[PDB]
């Protein structure tokens, strides 16, 4: 409620489900006609919204037989900043993995450069 | 039941076309329109928790939209659109809403009122 | 056989259903586009084996009725120019086409029926404009076939849904009888 | 008289007095008795004088105009724009 | 060839989609 | 089980059943659309399989008046060969109708020779 966490935190927390749900019924179309029939407006939510599904993903502290990597704890402030700068298209530059099993978002800026050498 | 009326009907039409919206860029210009009234009508029919509405409120908020008011505005703005409107029409046009309500229904004076107010609020606003 | 594969089904069917009655307006549209471009054309275009398709595909018997060169990349795919269906033909290329380098193409004539120096590029041109006119209605049709076929089979499947649907509330009350008496 | 660009088309079979075109070699002012020939075009202007005695005038990049043995002229050019 | 000037009389005048595939 | 039927009987056995279990899969996509908005690849699945279904049924002699047919009897050898050759694709140019309820592969070429 947005008397509660607060009105940014309930908006982020609202706008990250608006994509995902919008992104679902965009799966329906590149499951049969596929990624070149999606406009330019299509394809720049699809690359968020699979980058917010791998954001919303970490690594455990009981799971590091599971995931390879050590697991890290993120503060609540650092969550909201995270995905609400996903959303605005900062990360647009930056690959899909980068958000794959990582901390706050220092962490998936940092894996950017990894996949390169 | 002024407003309702066409507005039912407007939907319905929406409906019948309302799952081809994948596409909603490359349709006759015709059907396209039914498009546009659709999700404009809808994004009116979004309401807050805990914050119902008078009656004379409601019928003025779903006046803009049913007359085509916001057709030519961003879908992601109307609901930005309708808080900054309803909060306007409280604040100087009691007497509107309140003879609105009062007399049950909307007076081609009314009407008028409502129209004046719309026609120069959407011109600031889309500015 | 199970009620959730049966929901599945419907719904993966329902899918392909509405987007392809999707794609039957998208094609009546463009076509609509390509036919008030193709009276100019038709005036401007007047006076070696060159077959002309494109690359987008699911327009029916189009592709396999044209039977280095080679102008749409569904052509090729049989035993070149790419890139072309997604967008209208503009002149620049049929220019290009004559940059590179007696001529086959689907001359338009209504939505059900079909036929299979600087002039020559205008030989290029004509053959574009009156292939993507083909090309829209042909796959108009297509679609609308498909979206027929994928109707049909919704229809068979919720036949089977129903009786389904019948024979599990039957057999949970079986249970509930039995485990009574 | 025939005159037509890709995009649009700006007479279909006239019906016209004479009509200045721009041709490789200078200019040719084809009259409604012109000998059969066929010529290449260069950037320039096109006059189109009407039958009523009016003007109309228009731009011309490249194409060809087509005279054949008949009163009958074809001019087609790439691009023809106002103004 | 004339197509080559053509297409550039074009672009001069228009101041006022295909691939090459080769195997 | 190759160990007791032999190698070469055991891979077309297996043989005959991926292309079905391929064609199975393509059903929905050919009911919708159609056989010829499949890929070259696929095609030429589809064809085969179609031919292979058809070699498959056979005139039973108990079925002698079911069908007016002759009862044929086809011995192992020459049942492993007839497939072996549809998968290696030696009768792609063939009808399909010819493999429909004949005994060995040599009947199915004797039956294409009459449509010609």
């Amino acid at each position: 409620d947005p008397n509660i966490v607060g009105s940014e935190h309930y908006d982020v927390a609202r706008g990250v489900q608006k994509i995902l749900q919008d992104y679902k019924s965009l799966q329906d179309i590149i499951a049969i006609l596929g990624m070149d029939e999606l406009s330019e407006e299509d394809k720049l939510t699809v690359s968020r919204a699979r980058k917010i599904q791998r954001f919303l993903s970490q690594p455990f502290q009981v799971a590091e037989v599971f995931t390879g990597h050590l697991g890290k704890l993120v503060p609540l402030k650092e969550t909201i900043k995270g995905f609400q700068q996903i959303l605005a298209g900062e990360y647009d530059h930056l690959p899909e993995q980068a958000f794959y099993m990582v901390g706050p978002i220092e962490e998936a800026v940092a894996k950017a450069d990894k996949l390169a050498e | 039941k002024q407003v309702a009326g066409t507005m039912k009907l407007e939907l319905a039409q929406y409906r019948e076309v309302a799952a081809f919206a994948q596409f909603g860029s490359d349709l006759d210009a015709a059907t396209q329109q039914l498009l546009s009234r659709g999700v404009r009508l809808t994004e009116l029919l979004k309401q807050g928790q805990y914050s119902p509405m008078a009656i004379e409120e409601q019928v003025a908020v779903i006046y803009a939209g049913v007359r085509g008011y916001l057709d030519k505005l961003e879908p992601s703005k109307i609901t930005k659109f309708e808080n900054a409107f309803l909060s306007h029409v409280i604040s100087q046009h009691q007497a509107l809403l309140g003879k609105i309500r009062t007399d049950g229904k909307i007076s081609e004076e009314s009407d008028a009122k409502l129209k004046e107010i719309v026609t120069n609020f959407l011109a600031g606003f889309e500015a | 056989a199970t009620l959730k594969d049966i929901t599945r089904r419907l719904k993966s069917i329902k899918n392909i259903q509405k987007i392809t009655k999707s794609m039957k307006m998208v094609a009546a549209a463009k076509y609509a586009r390509a036919e008030r471009e193709l009276k100019p054309a038709r005036v401007y275009g007047v006076g070696l084996i060159i077959g002309v398709s494109s690359d987008r595909g699911l327009c029916g018997a189009i592709h396999s009725s044209v039977a280095i060169i080679g102008v749409g990349d569904k052509i090729r795919s049989i035993l070149t120019f790419k890139e072309v269906g997604r967008r209208p033909p503009t002149f620049g290329d049929a220019s290009v086409i004559a940059l590179e380098l007696s001529i086959i193409f689907n001359r338009f004539r209504s939505v059900i029926s079909y036929k299979t120096e600087y002039s020559l590029a205008n030989i290029i041109y004509y053959s574009l404009k009156e292939s993507t006119t083909s090309e829209q209605s042909a796959r108009m049709t297509a679609m609308d076939n498909a979206s027929k076929n994928a109707s049909e089979m919704i229809d068979k499947l919720t036949l089977t849904f129903n009786r389904t649907r019948q024979a599990v509330i039957t057999k949970e009350l079986i249970e509930i009888i039995s485990g009574a008496a | 008289f025939t005159f037509a660009s890709p995009t649009q088309v700006f007479f279909n079979s006239a019906n016209v007095r004479q009509v200045d075109v721009p041709t490789q070699t200078g200019a040719f002012g084809i009259l409604a008795a012109h000998v059969p020939t066929l010529q290449v075009l260069r950037p320039g202007l096109v006059v189109v004088h009407a039958e009523d005695g009016t003007t109309s005038k228009y731009f011309v990049s490249s194409g060809s105009v087509t005279v054949n043995a008949d009163s009958s002229v074809q001019l087609l050019a790439e691009e023809a724009v106002t103004l | 060839s004339y197509i080559r000037y053509s297409q550039i009389c074009a672009k001069a005048v228009r101041d006022a989609t295909i691939k090459i595939v080769k195997v």
